[PDB]
RNA sequence: AAAAUGUUCU
RNA sequence: AAGCUUGAGUCUCGUAGAGGGGGGUAGAAUUCCAGGUGUAGCGGUGAAAUGCGUAGAGAUCUGGAGGAAUACCGGUGGCGAAGGCGGCCCCCUGGACGAAGACUGACGCUCAGGUGCGAAAGCGUGGGGAGCAAACAGGAUUAGAUACCCUGGUAGUCCACGCCGUAAACGAUGUCGACUUGGAGGUUGUGCCCUUGAGGCGUGGCUUCCGGAGCUAACGCGUUAAGUCGACCGCCUGGGGAGUACGGCCGCAAGGUUAAAACUCAAAUGAAUUGACGGGGGCCCGCACAAGCGGUGGAGCAUGUGGUUUAAUUCGAUGCAAC
């Protein structure tokens, strides 16, 4: 997420323009699931799950 | 693999009935056939028609008494994996006779009643109730 | 809305960036089919070019170097 | 963060 | 004995695929090493400590070494007989599917014994060894803590060639075939159509979800069945004893496999139902807490209780709901 504040332009909306691209690549959630190592077995039924959740 | 075609027929007549088919088709084979006239002259289907020469196709029309099914069962009594043959004698009745037991006999394959006026029995191959 | 399909390629080129860099966002992350509306096929086929794209560095692993 | 157990037969 | 083409195969052209084996390499990251910058913490947790750190750690940049695993794509997506298989590239290689057509002509299906493959752990010899991590150590926590948490940390995890041969190896569902209402998708072909546009109409393969009939103990399953039938094999006969003992066979061992008996219980089990309970979730409440104020528990007395004492200290009330 590599920002650059352009000419003329807040700083308080930057930093939640860099916010938003952090979101948007996902990386804290990157890291939390990098945090601690879930068994492959796990991460499958974690996936299933979703799924399921997102059949509504 | 198709290793009882006789049997394979009933299961289709069946579904049929069960679903309410007004046709049940399959591949035809001499033996099928002769089944097919059985039930006809019984009372149990319509009509039978063998369609084609190198692939015939028995296409049996099922009947339906009152919104229901006239073949109440139909089970292959004999089968590959045990065959049934009965003599006169042992010959079996479906429902004390309001039903039939279509045998395979010397001369012809028949209703077991008929066999039995005739004087002989043999594989029994379906009870149609 | 698909675009390869639309085209109607045979398969998609690692050589040509400036259609594979708008499937990739800006960190250099490979763009989901769910977002980009790509077919299943055309998506892995993407993919390829991409990864092909890095090995030879026409496109970035990473937005860090 | 930490919270163990419940005498028998009715 | 002769045939036939529907089953089963073969060929033509394509198709998608983490199918398998071998070999290359790529980038990110962790670790370590060397060097620079810099300074009192870093690290960790619930909080701590152990630990690492003024010998300069952590942070931060540079260069290197190595090992392992491949973010995103990534999807009840795909492929594989199952186990499983995930960066990219190459070489070898198996299967599946479709399109038409041509050919063989029942060559099929199933299969005790047998043979092969078979996660993870484990074992054997030789390599490798970053990270993780049984064991182990220390620190915590604890009443104890041979655990959960922390810090480390060896075997193992990686590779090579062998062995092991089991897992909730599960869809807890043997394999093959036929048939029976539908819908929503996913995936991958293919034929047709003014593609007048991302579309329209089919037809196949594999596959997730719902759901009809029917089946089921119900749960559910339901065209990929747990429906309807057929072929073949496997397995079951109350629970515990016990998948244990003895023996055999297999294994380097671990053990595996095959598989009892006595004795013993009148249950054991499944599904669902009403409750209750939950250190499950949601909504809501009462001096329930919070917010306050005043107490009690400390003293002296009054009073009741327990206990002890007593000839008797009448009997009863004894968690809130007796005192
Ligand atoms: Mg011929
Ligand atoms: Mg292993
Ligand atoms: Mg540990
Ligand atoms: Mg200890
Ligand atoms: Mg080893
Ligand atoms: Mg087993
Ligand atoms: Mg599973
Ligand atoms: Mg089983
Ligand atoms: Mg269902
Ligand atoms: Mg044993
Ligand atoms: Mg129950
Ligand atoms: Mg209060
Ligand atoms: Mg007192
Ligand atoms: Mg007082
Ligand atoms: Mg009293």
């Amino acid at each position: 997420p590599v920002i650059k504040v352009r000419e003329n332009e807040p700083f308080d909306v930057a930093l939640r323009r860099f916010k938003r691209s952090c979101e948007k690549a996902g990386v804290l959630a990157e890291v939390r699931r990098r945090e601690f190592y879930e068994k492959p077995t796990t991460e499958r039924k974690r996936a299933k799950a979703s799924a399921v959740k997102r059949h509504a | 693999s198709m290793q009882d075609p006789i049997a394979d027929m009933l299961t289709r007549i069946r579904n049929g009935q069960a679903a309410n088919k007004a046709a049940v088709t399959m591949p035809s084979s001499k033996l099928k056939v002769a089944i097919a006239n059985v039930l006809k002259e019984e009372g149990f289907i319509e009509d039978f028609k063998v369609e084609g020469d190198t692939k015939p196709e028995l296409e049996l029309t099922l009947k339906y008494f009152q919104g229901k099914a006239v073949v109440e069962s139909i089970q292959r009594v004999s089968r590959p994996g045990l065959r049934i043959y009965k003599r006169k004698d042992e010959l079996p009745k479906v429902m004390a006779g309001l039903g039939i037991a279509v045998v395979s006999t010397s001369k012809g394959v028949m209703t077991d009643r008929a066999a039995r006026q005739a004087g002989l029995g043999g594989e029994i191959i379906c009870y149609v109730a | 809305f698909c675009r390869f399909t639309e085209e109607g390629v045979q398969e998609i080129d690692y050589k040509d960036i400036a259609t594979l860099k708008n499937y990739i966002t800006e960190s250099g992350k490979i763009v989901p089919s769910r977002i980009t509306g790509t077919r299943a096929k055309y998506q892995r086929q993407l993919a390829r070019a991409i990864k092909r794209a890095r090995y030879l560095s026409l496109l970035p692993y990473t937005d860090r170097h």
